[PDB]
């Protein structure tokens, strides 16, 4: 049969730069589904001394 | 020796290797828009006053 | 987002368009401009990811640059002409400070940066608007006042636009980044006739359009946005990728592939100007748009690819997407180089 | 051209440069961004007042109209990036990298 | 048509169908344990639809005749040999699991699409969210590696992010030394070959991790297999409750006809399932992908698109 | 002359006494809300000199044109919740 | 270029005076290929939908190809407008200015040198 | 039948396709009209015939 | 364009202090500009370090525009024929050689002449035959 | 100075708008823009634009701003910026001063700076004419006419701010 592709060949085109370098070295492929993983939440769950200690969503408590 | 050691690094080779170098850091930016918009204004500047685009 | 107000969104993105090149006023031209950015960035904002986040917020900066670039374009005009009317620019300074503000509305020098990046970030139906639809209206403008614009300053943002556009998609491995680029550097293509004869730019445009649409619906039937997830889409649609290789080298240029005809017309416009150095150096340097074009053909369908074991649960359901226009699209974007003598109707 | 229209016109190229040139807080930008067009504004009232142009005062409010709609497009993007980053600061502003 | 923009705009929602009788049932349990039969007693009791657990050749039953496919045409793997042989080389301990995992996964996509077609709710038997237990599981003695784990999660995060979770999860609690004692009754010569360690594994990762990683999306209804023997009292708790844990409990039409979208989809839900990420235990070469292709076109109805296969008997092919 | 001679003496006045008495996402929300509220009211705010035109009939269509597109406006932020402070 | 010529109301895509021209023919070779391309879409059709190509609905098919022979033979006359008009004001500008195209004399090969340079 | 449900295809949509002749049989005599008196006009107005 | 026709104005081969200095203020512009770029879409470190990129950028210009617009007059008039496009050409390794000692490796020495030695012939050509690389508009 | 008023007027605009371009913190940087729009306004007050001027006040100084320095308040760094913090702003606000008194005092030389454009700065009382409005007010008749004579410019305007309010609650709610 007529010579196809391996894993190494696709491993050629799979890199996030196709020809990698030292500066580009630590470069990571996208996620697939496009979406970056959620950090660490912003939510400000403020606690509020009223003595009374509350937290409130901004404005919900 | 003169064909497929020189003769194809000559031609070949040399210019798939000028294209590497240049396609190198064409394609790594940084993501920076602080860089971005001051390579603008570079840009901007140089276009109106030096070469002379004005005149 | 809800269907009704995303086609008012959209809908509203043509009426834009459609104002920038009904009007004869200066005003009513950044009217359409910016009405057209406001129901952009929410077609960017669909996916509502941190990405389509990222890519909103630097079309916004530099679409909004621009456009208040623009009104000073107008505003010196003004001040020095009192005229609003859209014709030939009186001022120097100002039409300088005109072309650099169309130009990073279109992206083709280094104001390309975002071209790429804003295209990656957002979905694949997003970045078809974006490279196609939302280019028309710049053009529109800088055709109107094309006999006015300086030759030396809009052939040079032509060159650096094909020769970074070349150079960018060389070492890009997402399928939106490689289109990106060689959509910048479609663009500095026609652009850089823009000042000899705008005929051969609209014609450019009105054939680019026809790839850049037919290669973005054969990508989102794939569903494919890298080069590997491109390879597997052989194993279950290898018709749909055998179609991709042959409008991908129309893209490339290559006869009798319609996507000659703009290129071919262009470096005849240009000879008759008796500028010879710059169709050459044009014409040379779309081979490097050639070669990621040539690559993504061998991962493609040229050479198949490994596929996976999941694979085998797609064989046995049919598509759903209705991906109206294809069949069209790309006849229209292949084919229709015999038809080239059809420029006369674009006068 | 008179000294006021210069002192106008290097106005906006000052708020050109200061948004062009940028810093670490988005913030900055977004009041420069529409700066800019104040400059625009107060110019372009300039010359229709100046020339007798009585229809052409249509232009410096719908100017600043549809500048308000960026504006108010520019902070909705703004807490956007507040909201996944913490602050608008834009070294973190590239997640697209790759 | 379906939910597509057209039929949205006309004024068709999706609240509008939802009754009280909208809930996804995980009714899960250990290896055997009988989860299988209490799957069918509460959905006749409250009359939800019941899902059979997802298998090698479930996708199989899904299209054409609904009826199993050839092993190597559909699957490739095979349950039994990695029953019979704990630690192969032809990989099919791991590309079992994944192929159960979008099995299961296109379950999931069909009990949605019924319930957001029907409001009429759905029960399933080992939800995708449960499959990891299995595969990390696997890892424990071995019948998978590091290497291998990489590969599913990945796979888990990109698809399993846009499904909600269930609302009803029934934990069938049975223990050990019984289910030790028990394959020896249920007589199928493939799972006899079944070791306690692996056995030992998939209940503590249950317990530990299945329950508590997903109690926050949707309350936790214990129930010991006695209980599940009862079904009387699992079918009243069931109702006693409002799930308001999770975010199912918030969502309108707005996303619902995004949820529509991609179960309508089919290709959609699983198109995320083919990640390129070459593990040897899943990744085909294209000289045996091409012949299996081959193989899978001109079998009987799949040569063309559903409705156009003059084979079958579609007459008006050159019309319709 | 007086209106800035105005200007000048009340700062002052006030820059004296301070001196003198030293020495001695739905808040966010409802933020762009009146700013896209507030801008239509400069479209509208010349009105009485409008009026005046003699051209009565387009003026008057035309005012009626933006007081129900922002009544449209105010509207579509009522249903769609908008106006409700997200909790 | 055209584009502002006297006479020019826009958004026309046939001006009145352009029927004074000879209509082009059905059986034009370029119409022709006008239905071939339309036929071509038809093919693709179905083979995007993987439907039997070669006769996977004659409805379809026959679309494609009278909307492709409608559209051409539109076009086709636009196109002969076009090249009419531009030969048209040609002539009319050449008869317009007779100094700046001055016939230059005529004189046969038996007088013009031309300097023959051998080959070897 | 092979498929357990009727696949959207399958069957012959007689509204759409009449329609679809529709198209094309008014596309045709309106070609095969516009050509006949495009030709006559064009013969009189230089004068032909 | 002060600094083209500074350069243009000077005969071939004559006042080689004059082209020299005109050669180099050329190299030393452009290799401006590639500096600011590059400190621009590459942040150095410390601004000793960007001043210090951006030393190397305009030496490296300077460097060889100076000794090709050297080479060139030189060229001119100790050969007596300043049409000659060869005059530029020699200076295409004189400016070639320049980059291949700035980088220390004359592979890219070696290239360098073939592309700059062609094209510092190639715009000798351009001066003579009267090629216009941005023509203006004409038909 | 009576004679150049404006100038001055016009001096102190921009010497506010470089002071908050110079990248301060955002409540710092809404002072000086502020500051700014307020002279602006006098600088066009003093030629006529009475709405125009009073009008910049109402919907970008007590407009744009008001929002503006409500988005900084939930922005809250826990490290604000003052002027003193970085030597950047600074380097930018005596430069921002050196160019402007540079400039200007070659204006008060011989008047023929041609910083790009040709600018003969002097007095700016010349450029006005010698016309007589009668009763009715030329800036008032010109904003007025946007009912009779801005057919078209009004439609778009009403229907951007349309689009607009959809297009904020679209991208806000976060899907
Ligand atoms: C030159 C020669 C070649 C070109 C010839 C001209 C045709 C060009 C377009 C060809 C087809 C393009 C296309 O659809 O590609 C598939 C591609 C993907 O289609 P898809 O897979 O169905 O997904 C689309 C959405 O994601 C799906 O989102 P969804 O599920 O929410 O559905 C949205 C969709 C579904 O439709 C609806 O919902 C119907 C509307 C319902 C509410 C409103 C009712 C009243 C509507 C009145 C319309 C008038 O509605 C719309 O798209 C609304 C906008 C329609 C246009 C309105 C214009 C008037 C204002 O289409 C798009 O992404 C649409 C982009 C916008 C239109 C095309 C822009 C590109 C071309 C511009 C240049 C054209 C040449 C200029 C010279
Ligand atoms: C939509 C509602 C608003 C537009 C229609 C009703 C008002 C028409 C009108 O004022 O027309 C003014 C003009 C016609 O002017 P006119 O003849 O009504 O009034 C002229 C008045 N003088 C002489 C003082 C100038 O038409 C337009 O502005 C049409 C704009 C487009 C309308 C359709 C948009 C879609
Ligand atoms: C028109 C301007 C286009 C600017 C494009 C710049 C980016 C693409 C090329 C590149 O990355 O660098 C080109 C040039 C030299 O870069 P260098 O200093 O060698 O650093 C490389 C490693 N970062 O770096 C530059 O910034 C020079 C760009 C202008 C060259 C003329
Ligand atoms: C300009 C230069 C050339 C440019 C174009 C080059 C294109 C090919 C280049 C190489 C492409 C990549 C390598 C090969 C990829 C193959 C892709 C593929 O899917 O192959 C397998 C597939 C199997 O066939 P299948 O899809 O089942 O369809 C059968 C027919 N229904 O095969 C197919 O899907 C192919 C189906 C083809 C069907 C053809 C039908 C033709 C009908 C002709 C009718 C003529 C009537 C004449 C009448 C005359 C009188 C009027
Ligand atoms: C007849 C009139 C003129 C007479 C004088 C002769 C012409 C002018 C002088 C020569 C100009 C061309 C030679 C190159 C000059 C710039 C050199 C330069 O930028 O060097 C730095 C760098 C190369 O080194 P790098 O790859 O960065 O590796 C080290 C990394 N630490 O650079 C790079 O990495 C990027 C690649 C080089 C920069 C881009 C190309 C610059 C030159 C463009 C053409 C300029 C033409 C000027 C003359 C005609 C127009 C006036
Ligand atoms: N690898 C793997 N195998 C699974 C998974 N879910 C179910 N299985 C297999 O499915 C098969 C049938 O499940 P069993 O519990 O053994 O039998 P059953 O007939 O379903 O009985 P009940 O559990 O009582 O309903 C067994 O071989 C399980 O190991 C999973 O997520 N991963």
């Amino acid at each position: 049969r007529q010579w196809q592709p391996d894993v190494e060949w696709a491993e050629q085109f799979g890199g996030a730069v196709m020809y990698p370098t030292k500066e580009t070295a630590h470069w990571k492929p996208p996620p697939w589904n496009d979406v970056d993983p959620p950090k660490d939440t912003l939510v400000s769950n403020l606690t509020l001394n009223f003595r009374l200690v509350m937290e409130l969503s901004g404005e919900m408590v | 020796l003169l064909d497929l050691i020189w003769l194809e690094t000559i031609l070949p080779k040399t210019t798939s290797f000028i294209q590497m170098k240049m396609s190198i850091m064409v394609s790594n930016q940084k993501g920076l828009i602080k860089l971005y918009f001051l390579s603008f204004l570079i840009t901007i500047m140089i276009s109106m006053t030096l070469f002379n685009y004005h005149e | 987002m809800n269907p009704i107000i995303y086609t008012t969104l959209i809908m509203t993105v043509m009426s834009g368009t459609m104002l920038v090149m009904i009007s004869s006023h200066w005003l009513l031209i950044w009217i359409g401009f910016e009405m057209n950015l406001l129901a952009m960035i929410p077609v960017l904002m669909k996916n509502f990811n941190p990405r389509a986040t990222e890519a909103a917020t630097k079309y916004f900066l530099t679409q909004a640059t621009a456009s208040m670039m623009l009104m000073m374009a107008i505003i010196i005009n003004l001040l020095y002409s009192g005229q609003w009317t859209i014709t030939k620019m009186f001022n120097p300074v100002a039409m300088t400070m005109m072309t650099m503000a169309l130009a990073m509305k279109l992206g083709l020098s280094p104001f390309h940066f975002w071209v790429p990046e804003v295209t990656q970030g957002i979905s694949l139906q997003a970045g078809l608007l974006l490279l196609t639809w939302q280019k028309l209206a710049p053009l529109s403008v800088l055709c109107q006042i094309s006999q006015s614009i300086n030759p030396n300053l809009m052939l040079t943002m032509a060159m650096l636009s094909i020769l970074i556009g070349g150079w960018g998609g060389l070492n890009q491995t997402q399928l939106r980044k490689i289109m990106a680029y060689s959509s910048i550097a479609h663009m500095g293509w026609m652009t850089a006739v823009l000042p000899y004869n705008t005929t051969m730019t609209i014609l450019n445009l009105l054939i680019y359009i026809t790839m850049t649409l037919a290669m973005f619906m054969l990508l989102i039937h794939s569903s494919a946005t890298t080069t590997l997830s491109l390879s597997h889409t052989w194993n279950k649609m290898p018709v749909i990728t055998s179609l991709m290789m042959v409008t991908l080298l129309s893209m490339g240029g290559l006869p009798p592939l319609s996507g000659f005809m703009p290129k071919w017309m262009i470096i005849q416009e240009m000879t008759k100007n008796e500028s010879i150095i710059m169709p050459t150096l044009m014409a040379m340097t779309a081979l490097l748009n050639l070669y990621f074009y040539m690559r993504l053909a061998y991962s493609s369908s040229l050479t198949m690819f490994p596929s996976t074991n999941n694979m085998k649960m797609k064989w046995q359901f049919e598509h759903t997407k209705q991906m109206k226009l294809l069949p069209t699209m790309i006849v229209l974007s292949t084919l229709v180089l015999p038809m080239t003598p059809a420029l006369s109707s674009l006068n | 051209m008179p000294l006021v229209y210069m002192n106008i016109i290097m106005a906006f190229a000052i708020a050109l440069a200061g948004l062009l040139m940028y810093r670490s807080h988005l913030m900055s930008s977004l009041l420069c961004l529409e700066g800019m067009m104040l400059s625009l504004f107060i110019m372009s009232t300039l010359i229709i007042l100046n020339t007798h142009f009585t229809l052409a005062n249509m232009m410096p409010i719908i100017l600043l109209v549809f500048a308000a709609c960026e504006a108010a497009l520019g902070l909705s993007l703004l807490v956007m990036v507040s909201n996944t980053y913490g602050t608008d600061y834009v070294q973190n502003l590239n997640l697209l990298q790759c | 048509l379906q939910y597509g923009p057209l039929a949205f705009v006309l004024g068709e929602r999706t609240t509008r169908k939802l009754t009280e009788t909208s809930k996804v049932i995980t009714v899960d349990g250990n290896i055997c344990s009988g989860k299988g039969r209490l799957a069918r007693e509460i959905a006749e009791k409250l009359g939800l639809r019941h899902f059979p657990e997802a298998g090698i050749h479930y996708a199989d039953s899904t299209t054409g005749d609904g009826k199993p496919l050839d092993v190597q045409l559909s699957g490739n793997c095979s349950l039994e040999k990695f029953y019979d042989d704990p630690k192969s080389n032809d990989g099919n301990s791991y590309r079992l699991q994944s192929w159960l995992y979008a099995s299961r996964l296109l379950q999931y996509a069909d009990a949605l699409e019924h319930l957001l077609s029907t409001g009429q709710g759905v029960v399933l038997e080992r939800s995708i969210y449960s499959d990891f237990v299995f595969l990390e599981a696997m890892y424990r003695q071995g019948f998978i590696r590091k290497q291998c784990v990489e590969h599913y999660n990945e796979v888990k995060k990109v698809t399993a992010c846009e499904y909600l979770p269930p609302h009803v999860v029934v934990y069938v609690d049975v223990p050990v030394p019984e289910i030790q004692s028990r394959i020896q009754k249920k007589g199928n010569p493939h799972e006899m070959k079944i070791t306690a360690a692996y056995l030992q594994d998939i209940e503590n990762a249950y317990k530990k991790t299945f329950l508590p990683e997903m109690s926050e999306k949707c309350e936790v209804l214990q129930y010991s297999a006695r209980e599940a023997e009862d079904a009387e009292k699992v079918v009243e708790d069931i109702e006693y409750l409002k799930c308001d844990k999770g975010p199912w409990p918030d969502q309108d039409d707005r996303t619902f006809h995004r949820l529509r979208m991609l179960v309508q989809n089919k290709l959609e839900v699983l198109n995320y399932t083919t990640i390129p990420v070459y593990l040897p235990e899943i990744t085909i070469g294209a000289h045996q992908s091409d012949r299996v292709f081959q193989k899978f076109t001109e079998l009987p109805g799949r040569k063309y698109s559903p409705g156009y296969n003059e084979d079958v008997g579609d007459k008006w092919i050159w019309l319709k | 002359m007086n209106i800035m001679l105005t200007l000048l003496t009340n700062v002052t006045l006030a820059s004296l006494l301070v001196l003198i008495a030293f020495w001695l996402m739905k808040f966010f929300l409802v933020a762009i809300t009146f700013l896209l509220f507030d801008l239509e009211i400069a479209l509208l705010l010349p009105l009485p000199w409008a009026s005046q035109t003699n051209n009565l009939k387009t003026m008057l269509t035309m005012a009626l044109f933006l007081l129900i597109l922002l009544a449209a406006s105010l509207a579509y932020e009522w249903t769609q919740k908008g106006l409700e402070w997200a909790e | 270029m055209m584009s502002g010529r006297p006479g020019r109301v826009p958004l026309q895509f046939l001006p009145n005076e352009a029927r004074s021209l000879p209509p082009p023919k059905l059986t034009d070779p370029r119409l022709v290929y006008m239905g071939f391309l339309g036929y071509c879409s038809g093919l693709i059709d179905n083979a995007i939908r993987r439907r039997p190509v070669v006769s996977a609905g004659l409805h379809r098919q026959l679309l494609y190809v009278t909307s492709f022979v409608f559209f051409g033979y539109y076009l086709l006359k636009r196109q002969d407008y076009m090249y009419a008009l531009r030969d048209h004001d040609m002539f009319a500008y050449v008869k317009s200015h007779p100094e700046d195209f001055p016939e230059k004399d005529k004189k046969t090969y038996g007088e013009i040198l031309e300097e023959f340079h051998p080959v070897r | 039948k092979f498929y357990i449900r009727e696949p959207p295809h399958g069957s012959p949509d007689w509204l759409k396709v009449g329609l679809t002749l529709g198209t094309s049989v008014f596309l045709w005599i309106y070609l095969i009209k516009q050509h006949k008196e495009d030709v006559l006009e064009y013969k009189r107005r230089n004068g032909l015939e | 364009k002060t600094l083209l026709h500074k350069y243009s104005d000077i005969p071939e081969g004559t006042e080689c202090h004059r082209k020299a200095y005109a050669s180099t203020s050329i190299g030393g512009a452009t290799g401006l500009i590639v500096s600011a770029y590059s400190i621009a879409l590459k942040p150095p470190a410390s601004f000793l370090e960007g001043v210090a990129r951006t030393g190397r950028y305009t030496f490296t210009s300077a460097a060889i525009g100076a000794i090709f617009g050297l080479t060139s007059c030189i060229s001119a008039q100790v050969r007596e024929k300043p049409d000659d496009p060869l005059n530029y050409f020699i200076g295409g390794c004189a400016g070639g050689l320049t980059l291949g000692a700035r980088t220390r490796s004359y592979g890219i020495g070696a290239a360098a002449c073939a592309y700059m030695g062609l094209t510092a012939a190639l715009v000798k050509m351009g001066q003579l035959e009267g090629w216009q690389v941005f023509a203006e508009p004409k038909v | 100075m009576t004679m150049y008023i404006a100038f001055i007027l016009s001096t102190i605009f921009v010497i506010g708008f470089v002071g908050f371009s110079s990248k301060p913190s955002p409540i710092y940087g809404g002072l000086g823009l502020i500051v700014s729009g307020g002279v602006g306004c006098g600088i066009v007050l003093n030629f006529g634009g009475s709405f125009l001027g009073l009008m910049v006040f109402l919907i970008y100084l007590g407009g744009m701003l008001v929002v503006f320095g409500y988005t900084t308040a939930m922005a809250t760094e826990m490290y604000p910026e003052v002027w003193v913090s970085n030597k950047t702003v600074f380097g930018a606000f005596v430069s921002g001063l050196m160019m402007e008194f540079c400039m200007v005092y070659y204006a008060l030389k011989e008047e023929e700076v041609e910083i790009i454009f040709k600018f003969n700065g002097l007095g700016d009382w010349v450029i006005y004419d010698t016309g007589d409005s009668g009763f009715f007010s030329e800036e008032a008749m010109g904003i007025a006419a946007l009912y009779s004579y801005g057919t078209w410019l009004v439609i778009v305007t009403g229907w951007s701010l349309l689009i607009g309010v959809v297009v904020i609650m679209e991208i806000t709610r976060g899907n």
